């Protein structure tokens, strides 16, 4: 195979062939036999130009020869070697490319390889070219057929034939001339095709033919500088020189107190959360068996069969809730195997599923006039809200729990790998015991087990633990319930519907200490725990929600906001360590003798910056990226989006790099239209204005 | 204290500290980016920015053609279709003269191409619009169904293999004064019910031979459908040889940016800035625009790709011009089809229903919304009563983008103005560029920046002034990459998604592997990143096929055997982690076999067991060791 | 259209697996230590029987030997790119600004750092 194609051509054919499929690029080494095709071309070629010499005037014999090789260099050089000939000859330029040149007639001339029959490729070519070269062709079975006389001799014709004998007979010998050894196109254009392409062409053409002759017949110099001077001179970017005071609040409504705050609209409670812990050896259990054991322990809490309603959404049932709680907690209490919520009838009402509009044909539909298309549900407008930034400080901080226990890898031999393993512990170290990490896990567990039991139940409201694994410092494990679910089932299979999750979390939080935070809740009182002495109040706080399969799917992945921060991370230290020569994880973290261990600015105290390690740092940036998870939506998307411009030119400011800008105030709108109702991208223009303030004070020094 | 986390950007540059913002590639859930509503917007749109060119009735189709090249020249800044066929052959004749040869020798290499390529490469795609059943189906079957429609019409030419003869007979099949295909309906029918009436009505894919007419065979041929948009399969053949030239063009040309290796792009961009620093004048300023596009594909013209097309095939065999002529034709008259349709509702008697695109406008508009009234105002002179549209203008989607990086290339290698004591280069990305501009002081490097605006301008790219910028040279973005000082960083990064393959348990470790191998050599995942990958990996893998190490405790179906295979093994370290092994990956063997990684400290019994000749599991990319572990499901 | 799920139900289930019929196939217990190794089932058509994902374990515990000549030429390839990382030495990594090199490239070259892989 390849041994054949070493052992019977030279190196530089060989090389030169795959040069020329390489320029074809589709797979060189599938197809071994048009390989052995043009390495034989070549071979032939070069075999009808390495002796036939000329001189000066007319002895065919200084140096000069009388062909010259237009194959096996690339196309780009052989192109204008064409052109060049063809030019300085004053000879048409042939369409196709030359395999080689003949100087004595000057002109080019086609070679190939027949198999069958010579005489019959060579019309063949005919028919492709026409009479625009000087056919040679040469057969396996000797055989020749020429378009002239006084072109190549006998002598010559003898190397050539000889050539294949030996690649024939051995192919025949080693038995692959049977499956290989096996080597100009006509396309015609309709009636329809043709008429389209007479009515595609830009304006000032009557037909295609019009377009094709001026395109390559015409000289278009000086059109580009003929048409900027006879364009408006409004047409401009308008360029203006940024500076910081050109830099103004993003989303200065934002601050209008007449507004309303944002309201708490996560799918789960984040710091609000309470967990009621039952201490296990870490066997892994069902779900329901778990919330079974966890309410057993709690049988105050769980027996609870009164309400005591504290706070009610505006368009919320409070009996309709309570007897959803009610119907979760006896379907998982119950000694049945099955969580499918034994009250189908009365669930069906309670969780609003019964309340859909129901369709019907559009004849009457169109006939009816009544009938008319919803208006879109513009987002409301709200200002700051406290309990964002209270949700960023209490998720960045250690906690006595973890909720990360990852598999081990293999051993680290190499440097960057014990650079990766370091870093990866330094970040452990930090991020394992962080309220966020535990918020993620709870995220993650709650949406796989909503997603897990979205399959062909055909049971139809189900109840959904809302669980999660944890560990201590201690190596103690337990099993946290935060509540219960009820998932409705969608027969309308689609993965793209809502399916109604209606949510019951338990807390320890007031909603009246915080009336603008809870209106999309309906909040009762349950009981009360005893933890180290000390009462709380325990409250569940229900929503009715929605949710289809792909969001089940990204809340899954919300796992990925860990490689996220790391990545962060990494990008940070690998920032720091092109500045030096070495890995800065040591420095960055615990600082080496050169360098003290660097500090971050983490927040404001009373309008005085204050600093921290660079584990708080990396806790930030977890929760940050966790929060932009869990509130992710368009506005959001399109918010980091679009602010990433003027944190660039800020950068540019920062590094008195001399920004200018076209359309400041395009940028701005673009940036503020997206700040409507989410939490996260109201809390980040907060801080974006409060960094933007701090810079500007600190540029002035 | 209150944390604010921008303050991170006190202490580091923003650009490391805003790498990987987004932890994904793809849409999100909630991307509102399809549906009727957007796909009439995106029409208005491309009217809007062509509605003082030609307006004309196809002769073919019959539909609403609208011109805008060659038109006026625009006098205000919003964007603008009107390219001058002028400008942009003055573009690529400079092109040419910059690169002797490149035209010709991409047309060479498209030619030899398709001459080599087959029928069966028209599977390798996405989703493709199906004119048989007027739907998107993936490319096998519908390449399929078309193959065995243009079979039933006596159009046989992918018995030849070829994909000229194919695109022959798909060209000839759009002269046929009716064309028979075979049609998928979903057939109701009897069926001895047990009531009394005894009929249970249910339905059956039947397949039906049905018989269309010459012009609506054309308008289904030119049509693309809703997944953006998606394309038949009546282009994919013409549009693959476009785009292999233009990729033979790109692949030349030093401003267009094509280096996909991850470690290549940064490679181009430093590059890039060194060369632009090098050839400043002395004491001059060289100044970076990182810029944006408005409107891209809605002010690209089909005509001006056509025109295109045959200033690069100039010196081809007039065979090869007119086959690559074909696709900027049919994109020159493509119909849109709208959707679904709209929703209306009453709300006091609780009803809704599907108003259909044929039956758009068979309702008072004044039973739309204010937006939906508006647009159908303004989609009705370009509406035909199917439920399409006329969209002459513009382009959907990716379907030339090679083609468009071309046109940007062309036009960042005019490179001044009037002989103007500036010069500008940059990098090209189909709809994302950097332009460098070398002058003598910071006000002549904005006059450059207002000359490539205009110029742009002329030949139908319009800039986005409100997300473009600008800055001295050394610190800029382009496509998703921050480059500041030399540091390299990514705005977003696919991040492994959790869950395996699906193949097997011995081909699911090989794919995983690969994945963290390539997203740490194309997209620059740094080592702790890749170990952490690795670790998630193994961790879902376990849970997945129940595959817990041997000595854990943990009880379920197929752990109570592998604790004991833990047991009855003294090489322990050699097991495959789907029998309860040790994870011993890292990042140097990401790349090897697990088999082949624990073949020299395998149990020769378990070695014997696992590798056994003739096991019944496996019977008869990712690399491949055959096992009892690469077994099937039914 | 989803491979994951739809593979995690799979494995969850009973008899996921299919079997091909021959003599060594018989030698699979029919219940082991109180584990539904392979189905006790004849299929009407098909005849294909089944087994267990813990079948595939068994046969990795205490299934007959099989005879492992040869395994190493056939998978040479994989050998070699092995036994090539396995003597090879690595150098010092540095941050900031062959067929050999571009097959081990993912734990040599990053977007920041640089690692020297001497190879043997």
């Amino acid at each position: 195979m390849d041994t054949f194609i070493t052992r019977n051509f030279q190196t530089t054919i060989i090389q030169k062939a795959k040069n020329t499929m390489a320029e074809f690029s589709e797979d060189p080494e599938l197809q071994p036999a048009m390989l052995f095709n043009i390495c034989v071309h070549l071979e032939v070629c070069y075999v009808i130009s390495d002796m036939n010499f000329l001189d000066e005037e007319g002895k065919a014999y200084n140096l000069r020869p009388q062909y010259e090789v237009i194959e096996g260099m690339p196309r780009t050089i052989a192109w204008m070697v064409q052109r060049s000939l063809a030019q300085e000859h004053g000879i048409e330029t042939p369409k196709y490319l030359a395999d080689l040149f003949d100087y004595k007639t000057k002109r080019f001339i086609e070679v190939g390889i027949t198999k069958g029959l010579a005489d019959d490729y060579f019309w063949k070519k005919k028919e492709k070219l026409g009479n625009s070269m000087e056919l040679m062709i040469f057969s396996y079975n000797q055989d020749y057929s020429l378009s002239n006389e006084s072109s190549l001799d006998e002598e010559g014709k003898g190397r050539v034939l000889s050539r294949l004998t030996e690649l024939q007979a051995e192919l025949s010998l080693k038995n692959l001339w049977q499956v290989l050894i096996g080597e100009g196109i006509d396309f015609k254009l309709g009636q329809t095709i043709s008429r389209l392409r007479d009515i595609s062409v830009p304006a000032g053409f009557s037909n295609f033919e019009g377009m094709r002759s001026y395109i390559d017949n015409i000289d278009p110099k000086g059109a580009i500088e003929r048409n900027l001077a006879r364009m408006s001179p409004l047409v401009s970017v308008t360029p203006k020189k940024l500076t910081w005071e050109d830099l103004r609040p993003i989303g200065p409504h934002i601050y209008n107190h007449e507004l309303p705050e944002v309201p708490y609209n996560a799918f789960l409670l984040m710091s609000d959360e309470l967990g009621l812990a039952n201490m296990t050896e870490g066997k892994s259990k069902k779900p329901k068996t778990l919330a079974k054991e966890c309410l057993e322990k709690y049988s105050t809490l769980r027996d609870q069969t009164d309400p005591i309603l504290i706070m009610k959404s505006e368009k919320a049932n409070e009996n309709f809730l309570w007897k959803l709680w009610r119907d979760c907690v006896n379907t998982i209490s119950n000694e049945e195997m099955s969580n499918e919520l034994q009250k189908t009838n009365y669930a069906k009402w309670a969780t609003g599923d019964g309340l859909t509009y129901q369709k019907i044909m559009k004849e009457v539909a169109i006939d009816d006039e009544t009938m008319c298309q919803e208006e879109p549900k513009i987002p409301n407008k709200c200002r700051v809200a406290a309990w964002v930034q209270t949700e960023m400080n209490l998720l960045s901080t250690l906690t006595s729990k973890r909720a990360l226990d990852l598999p081990e890898i293999g051993p680290d031999v190499a440097p960057v790998e014990h650079v990766g393993s370091e870093r990866r512990k330094y970040f452990v170290n930090e991020i394992n015991y962080c309220k966020a990490s535990t918020v993620m896990m709870k995220y993650v567990l709650f949406h796989t087990s909503l997603l897990n039991e979205s399959n062909a139940s055909m049971g139809k409201y189900k109840v959904i633990p809302i669980t999660n694994r944890v560990v201590n410092e201690k190596g103690e494990s337990f099993d946290m319930l935060y509540g219960l679910a009820v998932k409705g089932q969608s027969h309308l299979r689609g993965d793209t519907d809502v399916v109604t999750v209606v949510t019951f979390e338990f807390s320890s939080t007031d909603p009246r200490v915080d009336s603008g935070k809870w209106p999309k809740y309906t909040v009762f009182r349950i009981g009360s725990l005893f933890v180290s002495g000390r009462e709380k109040s325990v409250y569940l706080y229900c929503r009715v929600n929605g949710t289809n399969k792909i969001q089940m799917k990204w809340g899954m992945e919300a796992r990925r906001c860990l490689l996220q921060s790391m990545q962060q991370m990494e990008a940070i230290v690998e920032q720091e360590s092109s500045i030096q020569g070495y890995d800065m994880t040591k420095a960055c973290f615990k600082g080496d003798r050169v360098n003290s261990p660097k500090t971050f600015s983490i927040g404001t105290q009373e309008g005085k910056l204050v600093k921290g390690s660079f584990g708080k740092a990396l806790r930030v940036i977890f929760t940050k990226c966790l929060m932009h998870y869990v509130f992710g939506n368009a506005q959001l998307e399109g918010f980091s989006a679009e602010s990433r411009r003027l944190l660039l030119l800020i950068q540019a400011l920062k590094d008195r790099k001399g920004p200018w800008v076209f359309d400041l105030e395009g940028m701005y709108s673009g940036i503020e239209e997206c700040i409507s109702n989410n939490p996260w991208v109201i809390q980040s223009a907060y801080w974006f204005n409060e960094w933007l303030g701090f810079e500007k004070e600190g540029s002035k020094v | 204290m209150n944390i604010n986390p921008y303050f991170l950007f006190i202490d580091v540059p923003i650009q490391a500290a805003i790498s990987t913002t987004f932890p994904y590639t793809g849409v999100p859930p909630y991307s509102h980016g399809t549906g009727t509503g957007y796909t009439i917007d995106t029409v208005i749109r491309t009217h809007e920015y062509s509605n003082k060119g030609k307006q004309y009735i196809s002769d073919v189709t019959g539909c609403t053609m609208v011109d805008p090249t060659n038109g006026p020249l625009p006098e205000d800044n919003e964007p603008s279709a009107y390219a001058q066929l002028d400008c942009v052959l003055e573009a690529l004749d400079r092109m040419d003269e910059e690169h002797p040869g490149l035209f010709q020798a991409a047309s060479q290499n498209a030619m030899e191409t398709l001459m080599v390529t087959t029928v069966d490469k028209l599977t390798q795609g996405r989703q493709t619009f199906d004119w048989t059943v007027c739907r998107n189906q993936p490319a096998a079957t519908a390449l399929n169904t078309t193959i065995t429609s243009f079979r039933l019409n006596d159009l046989n030419g992918a018995d030849k293999g070829g994909l000229i003869p194919f695109c022959q007979d798909i060209i000839d099949s759009l002269d046929r004064p009716e064309m028979t295909f075979f049609s998928v309906k979903n057939i109701k029918k009897k069926l001895p019910a047990k009531n009394r009436k005894g009929f249970l009505i249910k339905r059956i894919p039947m397949k039906v031979k049905d018989k269309i007419t010459k012009v609506e065979y054309i308008k289904r041929a030119l049509s693309l459908n809703t997944m953006i948009a998606t394309a038949g399969i009546q282009i994919r053949g013409f549009v693959l040889v476009v785009e292999n030239l233009a990729k033979n063009i790109c692949e030349n040309l030093e401003q267009s940016g094509l280096p996909v290796g991850g470690n290549e792009k940064k490679a181009k961009l430093s590059n890039a800035v060194a060369k632009m620093l090098s050839n400043c004048p002395p004491g001059g300023i060289s100044m970076t625009v990182t810029g944006d596009n408005t409107k891209w594909n809605e002010c690209l013209n089909p005509r001006i790709f056509l025109a295109m097309t045959e200033r690069i095939t100039r010196d081809s065999p007039i065979w090869f011009r007119d086959f690559c002529s074909i696709a900027p034709v049919l994109f020159s008259n493509k119909i849109a089809r709208l959707g679904k349709g709209f929703m209306i509702t009453s709300k006091t008697k609780r009803l809704k229903a599907q108003i259909p695109c044929p039956d758009l406008f068979s309702i008072p508009l004044e039973r739309y919304n204010e937006e939906t009234r508006a647009k159908l105002k303004k989609l009705k002179p370009f509406f035909n009563e199917e439920g399409t549209a006329s969209l002459s203008p513009g382009m959907m989607m990716g379907m030339f983008n090679m083609l468009s990086t071309v046109l940007g290339v062309a036009a960042l290698g005019i490179k001044n103005i009037g002989n103007k004591e500036y010069l500008w280069d940059g990098l090209q990305s189909s709809d994302d560029f950097a332009l460098f501009v070398n002058a003598k002081d910071e006000e002549t490097c904005m006059e450059g920046i207002n000359d490539f605006y205009r110029t742009c301008k002329l030949l139908g790219i319009n800039m986005s002034k409100k997300k473009s910028y600008c800055n001295e040279t050394g610190m800029f973005e382009f496509t998703s990459m921050f480059y500041r000082d030399g540091f390299v960083s990514n705005f977003a990064m696919e991040l492994p998604s959790f869950g395996v393959a699906g193949v097997n348990e011995s081909a699911d470790m090989a794919i995983g592997m690969t994945i963290i191998k390539n997203n740490m050599i194309n997209n620059g995942m740094g080592p702790a990143t890749a170990q952490t990958a690795i670790q998630l990996f193994i961790a879902d893998y376990r849970y997945t096929y129940k595959c817990h190490r041997g000595d854990s405790k943990v009880e379920g179906k197929r752990m109570k055997i592998i604790k004991e295979l833990w047991e009855n093994t003294k090489g322990r370290d050699g097991l495959l982690v789907a029998d309860g092994g040790p994870n011993i990956y890292n990042l140097r063997n990401l790349h090897i076999p697990e088999i082949v990684l624990k073949y020299n400290l395998m149990d020769p019994e378990y070695k014997g067991r696992l590798l056994h000749p003739q096991n019944p599991f496996v019977g008869h990319d990712y690399d491949a060791v055959s096992g009892t572990h690469s077994w099937r499901t039914k | 259209k989803n491979p994951s799920l739809r593979m995690k139900w799979a494995m969850c289930s009973n008899f996921p697996l299919a079997l091909t019929k021959g003599d060594m196939a018989n030698r699979i217990p029919l219940e082991y230590k109180g584990i539904q190794l392979k189905t006790n089932a004849e299929d009407i058509g098909t005849k294909g029987q089944m087994c267990s994902i813990a079948a595939v374990t068994w046969w990795n515990t205490y299934g007959p030997i099989g005879d492992t000549e040869g395994f190493e030429r056939v998978y040479e390839s994989f050998f070699l790119r092995k036994m090539r990382l396995d003597n090879a030495t690595w150098g010092r990594i540095t941050f900031g600004p062959s067929a050999e090199f571009i097959e081990m490239l993912h734990c040599l070259q990053g977007e920041n750092w640089r690692q020297i892989y001497h190879p043997g």
